[PDB]
């Protein structure tokens, strides 16, 4: 399980790549956060979106963490 | 010549016959594959990287066998496969089911048996052909010692 | 003397190598089709045949059937010798 | 539409993972059973042969 944050501008190409290399699937939740927040140098004042990476498999965790750094997503433990 | 290899899952095997209606592209033979042992999702994803690694090594070692065939008598495509050409074999081949047991694990056991089996022929033929190339080069030096001026020959 | 032995050794090796590499691509087609396409019990496994200088139309013909079904939008493994 | 396909592909997978690990304990419940029984037989044989 992975929970994390990604900006709205990169979310449609993220799930296109997430469907591609994981390729079994991960049931992705799309939900946009409200009024813009700011991480200090990246990114400056942008409204982001949350996602949900359950997948239950514990092998595809390696195959999603490369994608989470490639699209520069910020993940937190839930 | 190339070789194209596409599966279309989803009767639906009669939609394969609908692709035979495209006769101006290809014939699109069947190439029946037997049911292999499954049961893992974590190991099946890991085997995908290992199958990608084993495919490039086995075809690349086979390409050197064609280059070593030119060292024998110097073109001709006589690579018969079970007393058959490569197009006729691949149109009607299957898993041998004894060379790679279907009862065994297809992810680890059947894959490594094909891996260690191919690497046994890869390492041995690389060393054996080096001995035949060593005698061929020295015989050219025997012809080189019988050449030139009489002070050197 | 060594030419007759090495040609028999190469014919023993290269015939076994191509049969194993065809079996290697079959396991590679056995994997990644169970994940791309669904697996109730098994996937519908069929294969195809090479083509000469018309593959630009073959890729257009295959993508039309596969875009409604679903690098390619289907499962594919090239095997050229 | 295609997301509902990939749901039942995964539910076929997670149910398959529960089945295969149940069979490997199903074999384990009988692989240990015929060898644990002969182990206690041999020690009870060694107890009954010394008192013999």
């Amino acid at each position: 399980f992975v929970a994390g944050v990604i900006n709205r501008e990169r979310i449609p190409t993220f799930e296109r790549m997430l469907w591609r290399v994981c390729r079994g699937n991960v049931f992705l939740r799309q939900a946009e956060i409200e009024n813009p927040l700011e991480d200090p140098v990246t990114g400056d004042y942008v409204h982001k979106s949350v996602f949900i990476i359950f997948f239950q498999g514990d092998q595809l965790k390696n195959r999603v963490k490369k994608i989470c750094e490639g699209f520069r997503a910020s993940l937190y433990p839930c | 010549t190339e070789f194209w290899l596409i599966s279309a899952p989803g009767t639906w095997e009669k939609l394969h016959a609908a692709t035979t209606k495209n006769n101006n592209l290809a014939v699109s033979s069947k190439f029946n594959i037997p049911d292999l042992k499954v049961g893992t999702l974590d190991v099946l994803v890991g085997l995908s990287d290992e199958l990608a690694k084993l495919d490039a090594f086995v075809e690349g070692v086979v390409k050197k066998v064609a280059q070593y065939m030119a060292d024998v008598l110097e073109k001709v495509q006589e690579n018969l496969l079970a007393n058959g050409v490569d197009l006729v074999t691949y149109i009607t081949r299957f898993q041998w089911d004894m060379a790679k047991y279907p009862i065994k694990q297809s992810l680890k056991n059947i894959s490594e048996i094909i891996a260690k089996g191919v690497t046994q022929i890869d390492n041995d033929l690389k060393s054996r052909a080096s001995a035949y190339n060593n005698l061929k080069g020295n015989l050219q030096n025997l012809e080189r010692k019988n050449a030139g001026s009489l002070l050197t020959r | 003397k060594q030419f007759g032995p090495l040609v028999r050794w190469l014919k023993v090796n290269f015939s076994e190598a191509f049969i194993a590499w065809i079996h290697v691509k079959a396991l590679r087609v056995f994997v990644e089709s169970v994940l791309r396409y669904g697996l109730p019990v098994n996937f519908q496994a069929m294969l195809l045949q090479p083509n000469k200088k018309t593959m630009k139309k073959l890729r257009e013909v295959l993508y039309e059937l596969y875009k409604h079904l679903d690098y390619y939008p289907y499962v594919y493994y090239k095997i050229d010798c | 539409a295609d997301v509902q396909k990939q749901i039942k592909h995964m539910m076929a997978f997670i149910e398959q993972e529960a089945n295969e690990k149940a069979e490997e304990i199903d074999a384990k419940a009988e692989e240990e059973f015929n060898i644990e029984k002969g182990r206690l037989v041999q020690t009870q044989r060694l107890k009954i042969m010394e008192y013999y």
